[PDB]
């Protein structure tokens, strides 16, 4: 009772905040985690011949693309903040306001390190299937792009959710 | 999985390559595999008990003498590393897998080592002990290759104890006790004293069934060669080589095998 | 009850009769074939003496559901 | 030794010596169990 | 089945019309005081009425339990009894007054205290016993009481 | 005050669909691309394999799109109740479709190595992972019935 | 009251449980499918009953989710706490048998299936064993439906 | 009140956690099974025992838990909380024992099915071991009968 | 008022834990058991003496359990919680040395299986093992008796 | 109050600490007696010294809980909160002082087993290091003694 | 008050932390002696000196209980819970102390079996290093007992 009061009077604004932050977060970290795994193959690959360079460079901007749909979805998240009002500070709408952008920042959040982590893997063995024979690079930059799709999923899902907020 | 994009990618991708680009001649092909071998020094342990395989039997070579200064001639960095006579033995002790227990287990130095058939003995034991090191390493798939080729080297001594060596005291008891499924069901091939005894022991695992065919080839050869040839002629199932695994390796020994092929091939 | 109990008896003897007019003969494989009548009739008179004497007066009535 | 098999006793005394066998006229389980186990394992399964 | 009472997971007309009528209930619900009145007893099989009723898994697990404890002690008497025979067909010595009687009356007796009390409270109906207080009874294991 | 748990059901519901689904994404095209060292032809096919995978973020998406459009405050009051059933239609879609798309990496990723064994076995490779791709289809079902349930 | 915070949350496990066992079941199912068709493609099609075997616990456990979410209808009656519990006591067994039943078969069919070409008679013995170990699950099934049927009554 | 829950509960515990451990086994037992079976087909059918052995365990514990799903009846009385307490700590030992009985005889029916292809003399020693490790089962489905006979005295 | 719930859940746990315990020790006395008889089936009847003592655990931790839930006896008189606690303390205690008693009698026989296969002159002592490690089952079941007996406030 | 709880606790506690502790001791000596009992069974014989020792630490520590569990005597005096925690600090020390005790002891056996068979001069050796170890369970046996009886101190 | 719910407990904790590093210590001491003893049953019985050092830890341990338990009596005069703290944090201390100066000398007799084994030269010279562990668990028994000294400080 006086426990569970406790947990329902915690301030929705630090949740907002703290879910915005850790939507943009969680996307850099996925991002830099895809770049990686593709950057190794890449270079493993450069080192035995650099005639793929421009191929595998695809990866690196699909992975960076994941870091570009974070930051978009953060900048959408920071203008649906509100001043937070004293007498409201505990209104439902600015309560439902707050679940809604934390939901949102982690699903986004979520979405974008599947989306890094299955893109880097892909470009992974993209880049070795490359060096193997060029003539599969087509397949696996195909097969690239359409894992890459879990990103846009997961920041449509985020802009769908954003509509949610009402804080007066 | 993500620990290879973490670590060991590079390495793995230039193995990779290298093994791609793989098919005085033979001797100048060892050279440059042994070289690129070399230039690409977790993995270490791998890259160190790959070495050891053969430093095994390079060393067994070097522990003689009795024209013993001849094997610097053959001081093959992939096989031959200086760093991998009982009193030379406990000295070469040190940095070798096998070397610890090859000092109880051959503490007779050249009283067990004859270089009739108990060098060959000796060898097998260190064989053997390299392998089970080998195969503690696991958490890879390559456990089941080495499982085969272990059973491949433990059959083939077996078939050749059975076929010849029986009459020097390499018995059934030491078809595993000094001749290095086997790890649990070699007791199979300690009554296979004929070639149909043989085919009918190889019927207990049907992988193995067939493998020994007519036995006219393969199986003929004495020493590790009965059913080794049997890895060699089934290593197309190295030559898959699955991506994001441990095949430095299977990179090696496809070298090997090509160096081998060359060699065979020699004045046509 | 007590008369069903003579019934199954009865049922034996009927059966035994067959079974000694049938197995007569072998005396050896007759014996044989009274045993297993035997213990047929005594199983299942047993196995209906349980089920009657649970039912004879319930302890508890039986409720239905809705 | 083995007691003479009948016909249809052939089935249950094989199903029974599967646990082993006995003297030259020893006793045979296998007698009582012909009758016994379709006499036991009629109600785990009874519904007519 | 037939002794069962159920054909192909399903009720039918026993060798009785009706063993349990419902007590009055021309419109009152089961679950009452009255509950259901028995004007005899079905020979066939076990009563219609319980089989589809709210009230059958007790009374059918009770049965049930008694019927496995009754042929349990029937098969470990008929299996102890064959041991004097299998003794004298292969003429075994004193063995058997030495370890087979007490083995094939010790497990005996101690079951016969269960089994005794099972048939009483089916023959004398003594409700006071039921499934769980004939478990009681038998719990202690001191005197008194 | 309640409808917090409703809205993070349909963050949960995509985001473990997502994490299983770039799970067998990853392990689908793993070994596509180890055929495609090799195999030319049979790897441009095998492709289907990670298209079923990736079908499978697709049917978590929908399901949160309907959650998200169900939680509208100022329409309905969006009682206990709706945020209960909310929240555990999301769980199970997201929970079965992490499970559904694991089997499927699993599964595909030795399809892959199959169909360039033997090209034979490549029609049994599809009618398995066909089958384990239906759990992902009855774990829609199971979200769109639980999620009926938002009434009263 | 809150009776349905739990009875949903027990409905939604049950089927949640019930999709991770079959999909471990099938993983394992087609590994060993995989492996036993590379020699053999012959026998492929007679080793896919076991995938059908696990797969059948997926529809199992999505009759028990839809069992449980009919048995819940605030407007029909008020849904007490002790409704609400009983219904996610039942969605939590049914779904956790499912699961236990789920990678039992899927363990026992990739050994079926790695033994497969090595004897015909595996044909019979690895049916058989998934059979046997289908038999869990549809006890598991039988008891959620009873204690969902039990939930009912709440006094 | 929340009695009931606890008692739910503990039945859903029961039958899940015997479901785990029968599962337990008979993967084990197939998996044994599977490897014998291949240079043998005395393994098909003479070594199935543990297949089944392992499943009586499941029986046992889908009754103990249909008899503790039949003991609840809030119309018939009001369950006060030892009603709750004595169902859920039968069940809890019930579902342990399953589990503990199940995990026993998965292991020693893989021995034997491995020991199968050896002596056939040890057939009789190892059904001598599966009864001895299935004894636990009874022990622990008498523990729950008697704990589920004691329940329902409450004051 | 609470205290049964404390009384059955410590029976519960008696007995679960001396169920685990037995199973733990019979899993690694059968492995044992099998070996030797597919090594020499000659002596497999006469080595599941440690196969039959650990059924004893069990039987201990049954009859320990019958002892805690005959000791609730609430009509007899008002459990207090001094008594449901006393009683699943002793269930407790009971049950822990007989899940450590089975683990000591499962390493005890896997030992001594392949002691007897090697050399069948290690029968007593095997024996005299595993009769000392089965001491502290009995000392623990007789703890767990005497704690349960003072359930009188 | 609450004393009786602290007090049966800690009881409890000692004996399965101690019940641990004997039984790793005797698994340890075991495993070390397993091979004199093939390369030197004469020495074997001799060899029981280690499983001796354990028995003998895990009676002291039953004795111990039993004197603590005997201490409690409600009816007598009422059991205030500090002769309870007492009791239960008392009985902790005994249980983990005997655990530690059984685990030094069954690791020295294992060692002495081979130490004794590689050479018999070793037994002086054993004996002294068993008598060293044993020392610890005594001083544990005579701390938890004097707690037990300083617990009845309170007013 | 509650004093000797904190106070006990840390005065029991102490010669169960003593217990547990000297067991530890002696453990690994005896292991090393054994492996010597086999190598050589000469240096034997002049090895021992480390396991003999190893014992002077439980004495410590024992002693600081001892005054603990007898530095509380509320007969004497009550304690307010800084009396019961300080006396805890003493044992505490104590205890840890000797956990860890277990541990070193264990660590270094281990290293100085074999060293003695192979240079007597150096079998001697060694003994600084068990010198100096037991100047280290000297040290902090002399901390437990100036910490212990403040009982009566309070008012």
């Amino acid at each position: 009772s006086s426990w569970s009061r406790a947990l329902v009077k915690i301030s929705p604004y630090t949740f907002s905040a703290i879910g915005i932050a850790v939507a943009i977060g969680v996307s850099v970290l996925g991002a830099a985690w895809g770049i990686y795994i593709t950057g190794s193959s890449l270079i493993g690959a450069a080192i035995k011949a650099p005639r793929i360079t421009s191929k595998n460079l695809i990866s690196v901007i699909f992975c960076e693309a994941v870091a570009i749909y974070g930051v978009i979805v953060a900048i959408i998240l920071q203008t649906k903040l509100e001043s937070v009002p004293a007498s409201q500070i505990y209104a439902p709408e600015s309560l439902r306001a707050g679940y809604a952008i934390f939901a949102s920042g982690i699903i986004v959040g979520f979405a974008n390190l599947v989306c890094g982590l299955c893109v880097g893997i892909i470009g992974s063995s993209c880049a070795l299937s490359d060096a193997q024979n060029s003539s599969l690079f087509v397949k696996i930059l195909v097969i690239e792009i359409f894992g890459s799709a879990l990103g846009l999923f997961g920041v449509i899902v985020g802009i769908i959710m954003s509509a949610q907020a009402s804080w007066p | 999985a993500m620990t290879f994009n973490i670590h060991g990618g590079y390495l793995e991708a230039i193995v990779r390559g290298y093994r791609a680009g793989l098919l005085t001649i033979v001797e100048k092909c060892t050279l440059k595999l042994v070289d690129e071998y070399k230039h690409m020094l977790p993995l270490s342990t791998f890259l160190e008990y790959i070495t050891y395989g053969h430093m095994i039997d390079n060393v067994v070579l070097i522990v003689t003498g009795r024209d013993v200064q001849e094997l610097l001639e053959k001081c093959h960095p992939l096989g031959m590393f200086d760093s991998i006579m009982r009193e030379l033995y406990r000295l070469v002790l040190v940095d070798t897998p096998l070397a610890p227990y090859f000092s109880e287990c051959i503490t007779s130095e050249d009283l067990d080592d004859m270089n009739i058939e108990i060098m060959r003995n000796t060898l097998y034991k260190a064989y053997l002990e390299d392998f089970y090191k080998f195969c503690q390493k696991l958490g890879g798939a390559t456990a089941e290759i080495m499982s085969d080729l272990l059973a491949f080297e433990a059959d083939r001594r077996a078939v050749n104890i059975t076929i010849n060596s029986i009459g020097t005291e390499l018995t059934r008891d030491d078809r595993r006790k000094l001749y290095s499924l086997y790890p649990y069901g070699h007791e199979e091939l300690a009554v296979c004293e004929d070639i149909d005894q043989v085919r009918g022991v190889m019927e207990k695992y049907p992988p193995y069934q067939s493998i020994f065919s007519k036995l006219s080839y393969g199986e003929s050869q004495m020493l590790d060669k009965a059913f080794y040839e049997e890895e060699v002629k089934r290593l197309c199932l190295a030559f898959e080589q699955q991506f994001h695994y441990g095949v430095f390796f299977a990179y090696m020994r496809l070298r090997e095998q090509e160096i081998r092929n060359l060699m065979w091939i020699s004045e046509c | 009850f007590l008369v069903t109990t003579l019934v199954f008896l009865v049922i034996g003897i009927i059966a035994s009769l067959c079974t000694r007019i049938c197995c007569n003969r072998g005396p050896s494989t007759n014996l044989l074939h009274l045993t297993l009548v035997i213990t047929a009739t005594v199983s299942c008179w047993m196995m209906w003496a349980i089920v009657y004497l649970a039912q004879m007066k319930p302890l508890i009535v039986p409720i239905l559901s809705e | 030794t083995y007691f003479r098999t009948n016909k249809f006793t052939s089935a249950f005394q094989e199903i029974v010596d599967a646990y082993g066998v006995a003297k030259y006229r020893e006793a045979n389980p296998g007698v009582f169990t012909i009758v016994t186990f379709p006499f036991l394992f009629a109600v785990m399964f009874g519904d007519w | 089945g037939l002794i069962y009472n159920e054909f192909f997971s399903v009720p039918f007309e026993i060798f009785s019309h009706s063993a349990y009528a419902c007590r009055d209930l021309s419109c009152s619900e089961a679950t009452t005081v009255g509950l259901i009145k028995v004007r005899d007893t079905y020979p066939f099989g076990v009563d219609p009425v319980w089989h589809g009723s709210r009230s059958e898994l007790p009374f059918l697990n009770s049965l049930k339990m008694k019927m496995s404890i009754l042929l349990g002690v029937a098969q470990m008497n008929l299996g102890i009894i064959l041991s004097y025979f299998n003794a004298t067909f292969f003429r075994i010595g004193v063995n058997i007054w030495c370890q087979f009687i007490p083995q094939i009356i010790f497990l005996n007796s101690l079951f016969g205290y269960l089994s005794l009390l099972i048939i009483l409270k089916w023959i004398t109906g003594s409700q006071a016993d039921l499934y769980h207080v004939m478990i009681y009874m038998f719990l202690s294991p001191t005197d008194e009481l | 005050t309640a409808p917090f748990f409703g809205f993070l059901g349909a963050a949960a519901a995509l985001v473990f669909s997502c994490m299983g689904a770039a799970y067998g994404t990853a392990k689908s095209g793993v070994g596509v691309a180890s055929m495609g060292v090799m195999r030319p032809e049979l790897v441009m096919k095998s492709i289907v394999p990670v298209v079923m995978a990736g079908v499978l973020g697709i049917y978590g998406l929908i399901i949160a799109v309907i959650i998200s459009t169900g939680i509208n405050p100022k329409a309905k009051s969006y009682y206990l109740f709706d945020g209960y059933a909310h929240l555990s239609s999301g769980l199970a879609c997201g929970l079965a479709g992490l499970s559904a798309g694991m089997a499927i990496g699993i599964v595909g990723d030795a399809g892959v190595r199959a169909n360039a064994q033997q090209p034979k076995l490549f029609v049994g490779m599809i009618l398995i992972l066909i089958f384990a791709e239906a759990l992902a289809l009855y774990g829609l079902i199971v979200g769109i019935i639980l999620s009926s349930r938002a009434g009263q």
